[PDB]
């Protein structure tokens, strides 16, 4: 099953935040990408990418130029998180 | 005929906004491999190191202008990407790759005998 | 009667083993003799797999793992067929008009197998063609 | 400390045996290479117009096979390896992986004008100007290609060779 | 390295000969020296007759080993690399390889005594005859290796035959010889890494309590480098080693986390309590029973010698060259030995060492 | 010195310490062999090689084949080696003491002048006493060979 | 020390290693049956062996032919 909730995703998600430099500690859903941390777009890159490595959810072209804050990718997560198949030794003995 | 894993067909791009775009994404995609980058050629680098260098490789090159050479620059990136990611290039030569590399004053240079 | 003989033979053939385990280990000069350069264990380049000289990074069909499937019911019929090798004498007639029968019912097996095509290794997932048509508008 | 080394005391490939030791260890190391100079098995390295060559003598009109030659394709099975052909720089860095594969003891041979020094091209963009740049080299048979002929006698001149090795009296007398 | 690795193109040796150098340092080039490069074939040899080879200078190397000389062609051009079949009883052989040669470099150096030397005819008799036979053909700079820990008055029989080395080489070279003191290298197929690697190592908590003050191989190849070219650098004695210090045991067990290596320690073999007089005993039957190198009488004494910087030599600085660390080494020269692969980088070295020192 | 103790007191290790497959394939042929070679002394030569034939013929060299096809991934010692010694401390399997202690013996006979092999005697049998056994293990035969094509073939 | 169930421990973690542990366990009924036969001196003894032998024989297959379809059916998504 999905056993991330909104927290959970929120809670982590700070701690990538503070290991690349930001303008500002100081971030939660409101707080945006490219304006309150000031990132271009290579800067911004590596943060989601970054997500992308923690949260195991792979970010498609689609939403690209589309991203604007970080509540969005929070809430991305949920909508887009699965647990990898298990072989057949973990499912069933 | 079958055309191989990640692989795109060649056009001219006729616009200045949508190359914007896909080297982006393609600068996603080298992030994405991150990982793979290491344990497949068995780099001593880790995985923040290759992103650190591909990154230089990307920030190195960004203020390009011409468009008809823009494409030419996305083709052999292109090329680039599909070479490393089908796992084509040798093991040595993407040790060498990121192995390469202030100057001296005229009588160091005079003294041993400059170029 | 009597297998001391072939007992005899056993011991040899297990001592003979270690004998081939053992002579190389004795025989074939130190690494320091040839070039030194490292031993087997640290020679990864050596010890390591071969791949035509590049480096690279079993999903068998249904019918090779469908024919192996298949061996053992075939084989079990078979080897339950050594009693009557040695006795197609004493049970007589009974015994021969029982065995056909005890064949007859495995024979309706390879029947089924027959004609279900379950032993061909099938190529369906190429080789299609079409015919090109016309459509006037 | 107490030292005194001899000063005429002679090399070892020009030292007499003495005592009967000299004559076991000599009598391993002419046993051991008698096997290795008559099963001589090289790898199937043919890459160019060399390679031709290195076929012709496996036919009946040459054939190796009397001689004790079976060439084997794995670089496991295979204590020599002819490199027969022009070695790109696109191949060099497979060629140093195939070498490195060998069991020791291993010996190459350079057969033809590109294995050697590059050949005719030899100012060419794309290749390697003589494979002693990538891998150690114990003879050199020259010819464009050298005839079937040649590379016997490039063979047979390595077998003389390898009956001279001393390494089980090398243990005794310098080590 | 670099591009060119002579500081000035002309370079005038002590015997008066006027070099100059050639081309802009590929492998086509030249320097015009002969770097006799005695001990060639073993570990450091290969490093030193490397890095002489690629810039130019023709390299003599005299050989006992006739299949191991062979791979040593590579790395130079044609004709730069040179070689001589002798011994060291063989004085006429020896007298060969320095006829031409401007520059002799020793790295002869054992430490088993086998049934045709012992450990002072090497580091001693070896080192001697061919410092003062190399004096005698005119040879301009004679470089010298020794151990870390040369002490002419130490019990261990290698420290106390290297310690004379010294000695009896300034007897006879001259005041031109210098000598210089490596830590334990690391580096490929190192000797000092080989023990740590080793699963059957009887008297593991013995043999590895020891301290020492690693040094990167490639560093003390460019150090003897850097001297070999430079005339001001003679008549010194140079200690060269890492900074930060480390000892075998804490490696032991930093390496074997690398490879993962539950009860499997215990079975294999990894730790060995054995008596003391057994370590002892075992050494020295095997001193006869033996055919290859084996563990030694002597290696049982080092194991209670820490290794001792000596204040009157010359770090690495002294030649311009900062030393590197372990830590952003010791990784790489062991991933041979090692889902997704964990490469533990130069900081993370320490967490891994973090973890050792936990109980 | 009974030598097949201490090739099960191996068996006894190797099992508890098995991690991926390979183990546990090596712990059926292990288990075989003892049985194989303990039927050949002792009891019986007959089902000694009746085992080889159909159990590592038939059995185990299918049981690597499909292996080969499933996947290929990936307390200390003082206490594997105290199982086993506590383990190891009753092997009597029955409870009859004056049974197990106290040795017999069987008197020959010379009316069967028709010797024949034990093989001989269960063709003798199985053919004509128990013929309808025979004729339901071959129906039962019969539904395997139907009832595995069924399974695996997905057409 | 059997009463502790310790020959749980001994058994692998996989679907493939449940399956080697049933066919020890009949292993163990034949010997018996074996070993019965033969004191004896009893022939339908061995008969029941060869049975025993056969029908295990059997239910080896059917097992792994589930199993072999099972495991495809993960790796079942052919799309190309
Ligand atoms: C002719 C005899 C040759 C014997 C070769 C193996 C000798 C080791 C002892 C094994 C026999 C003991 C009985 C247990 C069966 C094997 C189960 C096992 O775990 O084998 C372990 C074997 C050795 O590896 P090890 O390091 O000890 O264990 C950890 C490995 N990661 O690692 C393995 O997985 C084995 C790899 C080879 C498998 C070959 C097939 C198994 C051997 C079948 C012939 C032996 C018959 C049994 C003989 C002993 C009977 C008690
Ligand atoms: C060196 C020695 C090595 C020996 C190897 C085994 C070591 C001991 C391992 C544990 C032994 C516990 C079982 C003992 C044997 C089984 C019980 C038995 O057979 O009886 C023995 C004992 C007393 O029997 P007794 O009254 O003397 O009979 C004489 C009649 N003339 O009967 C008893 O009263 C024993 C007490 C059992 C009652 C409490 C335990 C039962 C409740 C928990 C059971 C666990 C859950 C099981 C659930 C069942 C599943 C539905
Ligand atoms: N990191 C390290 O390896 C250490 C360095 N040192 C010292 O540095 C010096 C360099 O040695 P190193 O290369 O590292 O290790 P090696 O023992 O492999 O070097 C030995 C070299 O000297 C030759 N040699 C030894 N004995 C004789 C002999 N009787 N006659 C002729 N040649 C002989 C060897 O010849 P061949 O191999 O061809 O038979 C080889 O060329 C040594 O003195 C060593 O003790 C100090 C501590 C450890
Ligand atoms: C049957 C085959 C007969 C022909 C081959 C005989 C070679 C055996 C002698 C030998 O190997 O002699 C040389 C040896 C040791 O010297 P090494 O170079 O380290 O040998 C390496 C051999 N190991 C692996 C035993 C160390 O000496 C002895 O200790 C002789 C005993
Ligand atoms: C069974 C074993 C039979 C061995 C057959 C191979 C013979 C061999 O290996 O002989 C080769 C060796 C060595 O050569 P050599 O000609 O004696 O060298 C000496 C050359 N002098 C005499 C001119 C100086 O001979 C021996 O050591 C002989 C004793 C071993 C028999
Ligand atoms: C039990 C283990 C298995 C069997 C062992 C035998 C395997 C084959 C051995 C190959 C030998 C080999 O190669 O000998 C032939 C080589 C080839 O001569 P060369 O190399 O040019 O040197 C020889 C010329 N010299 C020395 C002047 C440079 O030497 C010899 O003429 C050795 C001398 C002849 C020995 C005859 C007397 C001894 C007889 C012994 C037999 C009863
Ligand atoms: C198998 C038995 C191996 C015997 C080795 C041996 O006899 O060796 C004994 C001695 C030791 O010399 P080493 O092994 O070269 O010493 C160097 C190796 N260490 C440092 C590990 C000790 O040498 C001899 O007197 C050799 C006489 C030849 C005997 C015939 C073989
Ligand atoms: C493991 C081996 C690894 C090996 C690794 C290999 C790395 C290959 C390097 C690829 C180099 C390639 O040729 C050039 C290229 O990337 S194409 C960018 C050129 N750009 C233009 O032509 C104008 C458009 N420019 C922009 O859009 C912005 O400059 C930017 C891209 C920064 C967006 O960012 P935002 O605006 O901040
Ligand atoms: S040397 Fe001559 S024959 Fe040989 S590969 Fe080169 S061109 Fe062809």
């Amino acid at each position: 099953a999905s056993t991330l909730t909104k927290e959970d995703v929120l809670t982590r998600s700070v701690s990538v935040l503070r290991g690349f430099e930001v303008k500002t500690k100081d971030i939660d859903l409101q707080t945006t990408f490219v304006q309150d941390l000031g990132m271009d777009s290579l800067d911004l890159n590596d943060a989601l990418v970054a997500l992308e490595e923690e949260f195991d959810v792979v970010f498609d072209d689609k939403t690209a130029n589309e991203i604007k804050t970080v509540g969005e990718v929070v809430d991305f997560v949920l909508a887009n998180y699965l647990p990898t198949e298990q072989s057949i030794n973990h499912t069933i003995r | 005929t079958n055309p191989t894993a990640f692989a795109q067909t060649t056009r001219y791009v006729k616009d200045s906004t949508e190359m914007r775009t896909l080297v982006l994404n393609l600068y996603r995609r080298y992030l994405r491999h991150s990982r793979g980058f290491v344990n497949n050629y068995n780099l001593d680098i880790p995985a923040s190191q290759v992103r650190t260098k591909i990154r230089q490789e990307f920030e190195r090159q960004r203020f390009v202008k011409d468009l008809p050479l823009k494409n030419v620059l996305y083709m052999k990136a292109q090329m680039e990407f599909q070479e490393l990611v089908n796992f084509w290039k040798q093991q040595c030569h993407v040790m060498q790759y990121f192995e390469s590399i202030k100057g001296d004053s005229f009588v160091q240079k005079f003294l041993k005998g400059a170029q | 009667m009597l297998q001391d003989l072939f007992n005899n033979y056993v011991i040899l053939v297990g001592i003979l083993g270690l004998i081939f385990l053992g002579v190389n280990y004795f025989i074939v000069e130190s690494p320091r003799m040839d070039e030194n350069n490292g031993n087997i264990s640290d020679y990864i380049e050596k010890s390591g797999p071969f791949e035509c000289g590049f480096s690279s990074f079993n999903p068998i069909p249904i019918a090779f793992i469908l024919v192996a499937l298949l061996f053992l019911p075939f084989d079990l019929e078979v080897s339950s067929m050594l009693p009557y090798i040695v006795s197609i004498y004493s049970v007589g007639i009974y015994g021969l008009i029982i065995f056909i029968l005890f064949l007859l019912i495995l024979i309706v097996g390879f029947i089924y197998e027959f004609n279900t095509k379950s032993l061909s290794i099938t190529t369906i997932l190429h080789k299609k063609n079409k015919a090109l048509v016309k459509n006037l508008y | 400390y107490s030292s005194d080394l001899p000063t005429d005391i002679p090399v070892l490939s020009k030292r007499p045996h003495t005592n009967l030791l000299d004559y076991t260890f000599t009598t391993f190391d002419k046993m051991k290479n008698w096997a290795r100079k008559s099963s001589f098995w090289p790898m199937t390295f043919g890459l160019a117009c060399c390679a031709v060559e290195m076929m012709h003598v496996s036919a009946p009109r040459y054939d190796q096979d009397r001689l004790g030659i079976i060439f084997r394709a794995s670089p496991r099975q295979s204590d020599i390896m002819i490199v027969a052909g022009t070695v790109t720089n696109k191949m060099a860095p497979a060629l140093r992986q195939v070498y490195d594969q060998m069991p020791y003891p291993r010996w190459v041979i350079s057969m033809g004008s590109c294995a050697n020094g590059g050949g005719y091209y030899h100012y060419s963009y794309s290749v390697v100007r003589g494979v002693d740049r990538i891998v150690p080299v114990d003879i050199y048979v020259p010819g464009c290609p050298p005839t079937s002929e040649a590379l016997m006698y490039g063979v047979f001149q390595l077998q003389k060779k390898m009956m001279d090795g001393q390494t089980h009296r090398m243990w005794y007398r310098s080590y | 390295v670099s591009t060119f690795p002579l500081k000035s193109d002309i370079n005038i040796t002590k015997s008066g000969k006027t070099l100059l150098s050639v081309g802009q340092g590929g492998r086509s080039s030249r320097t015009g020296f002969t770097a006799t490069v005695f001990g060639g074939t073993g570990f450091l040899g290969r490093v030193v007759v490397s890095k002489l080879a690629k810039h130019g200078t023709n390299v003599v190397v005299p050989f006992r080993n006739d299949r191991a000389r062979r791979q040593l062609k590579v790395n130079g051009d044609l004709g730069v690399v040179n070689f001589v079949e002798f011994d060291i009883r063989n004085l006429k052989s020896i007298e060969d390889s320095v006829k031409y040669s401007d520059i002799v470099i020793n790295l002869i150096g054992t430490e088993h005594f086998s049934k045709n030397f012992s450990i002072e005819d090497v580091n001693i008799g070896a080192a001697e005859r061919i410092a003062k036979a190399a004096k005698e053909a005119g040879v301009s700079r004679l470089i010298h290796v020794s151990s870390y820990n040369a002490n002419p008055s130490s019990s261990s029989d290698f420290y106390a035959t290297k310690g004379i080395g010294e000695q009896v080489v300034r007897d006879n070279f001259g005041p031109d010889a210098t000598i210089v003191r490596p830590a334990p290298m690391y580096f490929r197929n190192s000797p000092f890494l080989n023990e740590l690697l080793q699963i059957k190592a009887l008297g593991g908590n013995v043999i590895f309590k020891k301290e020492v003050y690693p040094v990167h191989a490639l560093q003390v190849g460019e150090a003897i480098e850097r001297i070999a070219f430079d005339d001001a650098t003679a008549g010194q004695t140079y200690e060269l080693f890492g900074k930060e210090r480390y000892s075998k045991k804490e490696l032991r067990e930093m390496i074997k986390h690398i490879i993962h290596i539950g009860y499997y320690p215990y079975s294999a073999g990894f730790y060995l309590p054995a008596p003391e007089p057994f370590l002892y005993a075992f050494a020295l039957i095997r001193q006869y029973i033996s055919s290859q190198p084996r563990f030694n009488v002597d290696q049982l004494k080092r194991s209670h010698i820490n290794q001792e910087i000596d204040q009157s030599a010359k770090t690495f600085t002294d030649l311009g060259m900062v030393p590197d660390e372990l830590s952003e080494y010791l990784y790489r020269y062991v991933k041979p030995h090692i889902q997704n692969r964990t490469v533990y980088s130069k900081e993370d070295i320490e967490k891994l060492r973090d973890y050792v020192n936990t109980p | 010195m009974n030598l097949e103790i201490l090739d099960l007191s191996i068996l006894g290790f190797y099992s508890l310490i098995s991690s991926n497959s390979f183990e546990s394939i090596a712990i059926l042929v292990a288990t075989i062999m003892p049985v194989i070679t303990e039927l050949w002394y002792n009891y019986s030569q007959l089902f000694a090689l009746l085992y080889t034939l159909i159990y590592v013929g038939a059995v185990v060299i299918l049981f690597v084949f499909i292996l080969s096809v499933i996947n290929e991934k990936e307390s200390g010692l003082f206490i594997l080696i105290l199982v086993l010694l506590l383990d190891d401390l009753d092997d009597n399997e029955s409870n009859d003491n004056d049974y197990n202690n106290v040795y017999i013996t069987d008197y020959a006979d010379w009316f069967n002048n028709y010797n024949e092999s034990d093989l001989s005697v269960i063709g003798n049998l199985l053919f004509t006493e128990y013929a309808l056994l025979l004729l339901i293990i071959s129906f039962i035969l019969l539904m395997s060979i139907i009832g595995l094509i069924l399974i695996v073939k997905k057409d | 020390m059997d009463l502790i169930l310790l020959m749980l421990v001994a058994v692998g973690l996989n679907i493939i290693d449940i399956y080697i542990m049933i066919e020890i366990l009949i292993m163990g009924c034949t010997v018996n049956t074996i070993y019965s036969a033969s004191l004896d001196n009893d022939m339908i003894g061995l008969i029941y062996s060869l049975i025993q032998i056969i029908i295990a024989g059997v239910e080896s297959a059917i097992g792994l032919s589930i199993l072999v379809n099972y495991n495809r059916i993960r790796n079942s998504e052919e799309i190309e």
